[PDB]
């Protein structure tokens, strides 16, 4: 559910969202670690975890929509970068 | 199972010149032979081919033909004549991966047990490769069939030759990028392959036009790589990776800026050659 | 005597102990380059400034 | 169990399994299973219900080979200490970046001193790296500088990521021609 | 290649000249004294050839054989490409000592003599541009396209 | 140079009214060469001289003191030169005018900043050039 920017849940946040206590959801998540269904670090004097990889699940035909316009304005990107090579390099080979 | 596959130059050529021989049908024809190789040290080779008699007609298109006595008697003499060589596989002309090779291959696969095809172009335009290869892999799982088969395409390039390498170069003598200084590089792949991600970038657009109105099948196995994209999309730019890439240009232009430096000199000494074979000759010669 | 390197603390005794090998190899290898390239262009006054 | 980590001890675990006819004790089968497998629950949970089988079956010879010399004992009594304690070591080097040091004694359950020793002679060992503290009680993981390795690292990624867009381009094309051929 | 075809011995033996000449185009290319040696011409005679070029052909062996697709959308190694930048000028240090050396024995011996006496060593000046133009192309195209990644991802 | 060589020697220097035993001694000297009228304005960079001076060396300096140092003969207005040390940009950091002392920040990792860069793209593109004239001036033969 978190995007790409941070996804750095904290272990307060686990106690909220599986009413757990704190001192057995480290022992949760090193689980987690061992099974594959998730690929990240755990600190333990911030209170917080890194993680990277999640398991791919399955979606319907609302978040394509997502990567529908998140994948759109990456096409202009290629394009305008690679505008100036073309435009500053041209002399360099016709 | 396969690494790669290393292709010629002249089968590259050996199926266009029969691509002309065919192409007074004019309505339609796709040129299907029989590729000829050695693999060897896990990897594919392909030296020799030549085409076999095939025709196809679009009402019920399950019916092909290969004549086996023009693949026993000229193989044979393929065999006499260097053997050396021998079956690799077939090959077809390959636009757009036509229907009947998914059992073409189930055809003639007790000559090669690993009967791998090519599909080529004749049409030249792209900014890749234009040689694609597959192989045959089948499965009983996941969710489509009890009987379930499909492609998988393994990575696929020229090899080359120093018999034909002299050949080939020889046959270009036209526009050419060697020199390859800072340039080449600017233009193989900086200028090119950056405009190669484009057609990349725009192919899975072409997936995507299923959202509500494309075609029935939806995703189920397409999307697990889609959403590790962008999951695996890099990272932002907050870290040290701000800091440390301020490093090593702090590292790499100091390399320059003394390459550089060096520049200025050695013409300067050059200079001084041109003013010793300017003075010291008007004088004596006049 | 560096013979170990870290730091020592006055008020409770602190010793923080770090360790990198810095660089040493692509800088001072590549600046002893321009003091010898210097003595080059002092000899191109031996063979240019004096003659031409 | 009771032999120093190694290569050769993990395929040994794997020699040792695959044996149709060691799972018919149904407790051993287990004990190689718990070493494969993730963190180990402290010491006494696991002696609560493994500490008591060495008398039982028609098996008690070589578990009396290991009670009957008490000092042979006292040498696996604190071996199989020694592994179970390391056991937690490894893999919270490998799934934690910074742990205190009072967390780590708790899953020892032994003196905040006695995990110092322990730490000490495993990175003097240079099994483990790990860089301790004794002030703030943090330590910390498998944490260098790391002056290079940040965009070396991000090299890696750029090229599973145009590994990963060339694989489906040529998995789309072939797609629609199984719907649209003719 | 030269693709040849034989003439009569009979008219070798007439002393009369073949082939009556009426075009300025086979006088073009001139035979080796090897092959002139051997029976030409006496027996047989050369024919002047070129080849048959088509874009059916001539494309599509350019634009399919010389071709890649990532080799430089990609990084070099990075942490020895910046290693690799000390391989080589650690030498240059010394090479431009031979270079702090060489100019300084110069209002000399007449430098053509600097050309018959310096084949059995290597000059500097010479190699001392070698290694710039590597140290340049190794570096400007590995600086560059790192900085277009950090463009186009993310 | 003598004369002028003297004062820059208390350029290089913080004190104050140095510039004033020059000025006076030398006064009439600069006004033969004709340069005076520049000469009288250096009190505004002998000050700016020192104030980086002083907060470089000294991390936490009280502003009742670097006056005395200075012999600027005021310190209600020794905050007043730092408060347009910091308008014009030559030390960076805070000045408790409750307490009195003006803190500095220790400096931090000027390495994997992009200046350095700064210093190498001006001459990057200058030797460059001077490869590039080398050529040009050249093949006249």
């Amino acid at each position: 559910t978190r995007p790409a920017n941070h996804r750095q849940l904290t272990f307060e946040e686990i106690a909220k969202s599986a009413k757990i206590t704190v001192n057995e959801v480290e022992l949760l998540v090193m689980k987690a670690l061992s099974v594959g269904l998730v690929k990240g670090s755990i600190d333990e004097v911030d209170k917080r975890v890194h993680m990277t990889w999640v398991q791919p699940r399955v979606l319907d035909l609302q978040q394509i929509k997502g990567m529908k316009d998140r994948l759109e304005f990456w096409c202009t990107d290629v394009k305008s970068m690679e505008m100036l090579v073309e435009h500053q390099a041209h002399d360099i080979l016709t | 199972a396969v690494q790669k596959v290393v292709v010629h130059p002249l089968v590259l050529l050996s199926v266009v010149d029969h691509f002309n021989r065919i192409g007074k049908v004019g309505n339609q024809k796709r040129v299907v032979g029989v590729l000829l190789g050695s693999w060897q040290k896990k990897v594919l080779d392909v030296s020799n081919s030549f085409a076999v008699p095939f025709d196809e007609d679009d009402k019920d298109d399950s019916v092909w033909f290969l004549d086996h006595d023009y693949l026993e008697n000229m193989y044979g003499m393929f065999k006499k004549v260097n053997a050396r060589e021998r079956i690799v596989g077939w090959y077809h002309t390959g636009p757009k991966l036509h229907k009947n090779d998914i059992a073409i291959n189930e055809l003639m696969k007790r000559y090669c047990p690993n009967s791998v095809l090519v599909i080529i172009d004749v049409k030249p335009k792209d900014l890749g490769l234009p040689t694609e290869a597959y192989i045959s892999v089948e499965e009983v799982h996941d969710d489509g069939t009890p009987t379930s088969k499909t492609f998988e395409h393994v990575t696929s390039e020229i090899g080359a030759e120093e018999a034909e390498e002299v050949g080939v170069e020889h046959l270009l003598r036209d526009i050419k990028d060697t020199t390859v200084g800072t340039l080449s590089q600017r233009i193989t792949n900086q200028v090119h392959g950056l405009k190669g991600l484009n057609s990349k970038l725009l192919d899975i657009r072409s997936y995507l036009e299923k959202v509500a109105t494309g075609k029935l099948p939806i995703n189920h196995q397409i999307i697990y790589q889609l959403q590790d994209v962008f999951n695996l999309l890099p990272d932002v730019s907050l870290q040290e990776f701000v800091k440390a890439f301020y490093l090593k240009t702090n590292d790499q232009m100091v390399v320059v800026y003394l390459a550089s430096l060096i520049r200025s000199v050695v013409a300067l000494h050059n200079l001084i050659n041109n003013k010793i074979a300017n003075r010291d000759a008007e004088k004596k010669e006049g | 005597d560096k013979k170990f390197h870290g730091i020592l603390d006055q008020g409770e005794g602190v010793l923080i102990i770090f360790d990198e090998p810095p660089v040493d190899k692509t800088y001072e290898a590549a600046l002893e380059t321009i003091q010898n390239m210097s003595k080059v262009v002092d000899s191109l006054y031996n063979k240019a400034k004096k003659l031409t | 169990i009771l032999a120093p980590f190694d290569n050769e001890q993990s395929d040994l675990v794997h020699r040792i399994s695959g044996d149709k006819k060691l799972e018919e004790i149904p407790k051993y089968k287990d004990l190689l299973k718990l070493f494969t497998t993730m963190e180990l629950m402290r010491w006494s949970t696991l002696v609560e219900d493994y500490g008591m089988e060495l008398r039982k079956g028609s098996l008690e010879s070589p578990a009396t080979d290991v009670f009957g010399s008490t000092e042979e004992g006292e040498k696996r009594w604190k071996d199989l200490k020694n592994r179970v304690v390391e056991h937690n070591i490894r893999i919270m080097a490998k799934y934690y970046t910074r742990i205190t040091m009072k967390r780590m004694a708790q899953l020892l359950d032994l003196s905040v001193d006695e995990s110092e020793a322990f730490l000490s002679n495993l990175v003097v060992n240079k099994t483990i790296f790990a860089k301790v503290d004794r002030l703030a009680g943090i330590i910390n993981f498998q944490r260098p500088k790391d002056p290079n390795n940040l965009l070396n690292d991000w090299s890696q990624k750029l090229n599973s990521l145009m590994s990963l867009v060339n694989k489906t381009t040529h998995l789309i094309a072939k797609e629609e021609m199984i719907h649209n051929l003719q | 290649i030269d693709a040849f075809r034989l003439i009569n011995a009979n008219m070798m033996v007439l002393g009369h000249e073949p082939r009556q000449t009426t075009s300025n185009l086979g006088h073009l290319n001139k035979p080796s004294i090897q092959a002139l040696i051997h029976g030409l011409n006496r027996h047989y005679y050369s024919i002047t050839i070129n080849y048959r070029k088509n874009e059916l052909e001539q494309k599509m062996l350019l634009n399919l054989h010389k071709k890649s697709w990532m080799e430089g959308l990609t990084l070099q190694d990075y942490s020895e490409h910046c290693k690799h930048n000390e391989s080589v000028v650690k030498e240059m240090l010394e090479l431009a000592k031979n270079y702090n050396k060489a100019v300084e024995e110069e209002d000399k011996m007449t430098p053509e003599q600097l050309a018959i006496k310096n084949v059995g060593k290597q000059d500097p000046k010479r190699h001392l541009e070698e290694h710039v133009d590597v140290l340049m192309t190794s570096n400007i195209v590995q600086c560059l396209a790192a900085m277009l990644d950090t463009v186009v991802f993310k | 140079l003598m004369p002028y060589f003297l004062l820059t020697q208390a350029v290089r220097t913080g004190n104050l009214a140095k510039f004033n035993q020059v000025l006076d001694q030398f006064g009439e000297k600069f006004q033969a060469d004709g340069t005076y009228t520049l000469i009288i304005r250096l009190r505004h960079n002998v000050i700016k001289t020192g104030v980086r001076m002083i907060s470089l060396s000294y991390s936490r300096i009280s502003l009742a003191d670097i006056a005395q140092k200075l012999q600027l003969d005021s310190p209600e207005d020794a905050e007043f030169i730092v408060a347009k040390a910091i308008r014009d940009g030559v030390i960076e950091a805070s000045i408790n005018h409750e307490k009195g002392y003006v803190q500095s920040k220790e400096m931090i990792d000027i390495y994997s900043t992009r200046e350095p860069q700064l210093a190498f793209h001006q001459r990057i593109s200058f030797c460059l050039d001077i490869h590039n004239m080398s050529v040009k001036a050249m093949r006249f033969p």
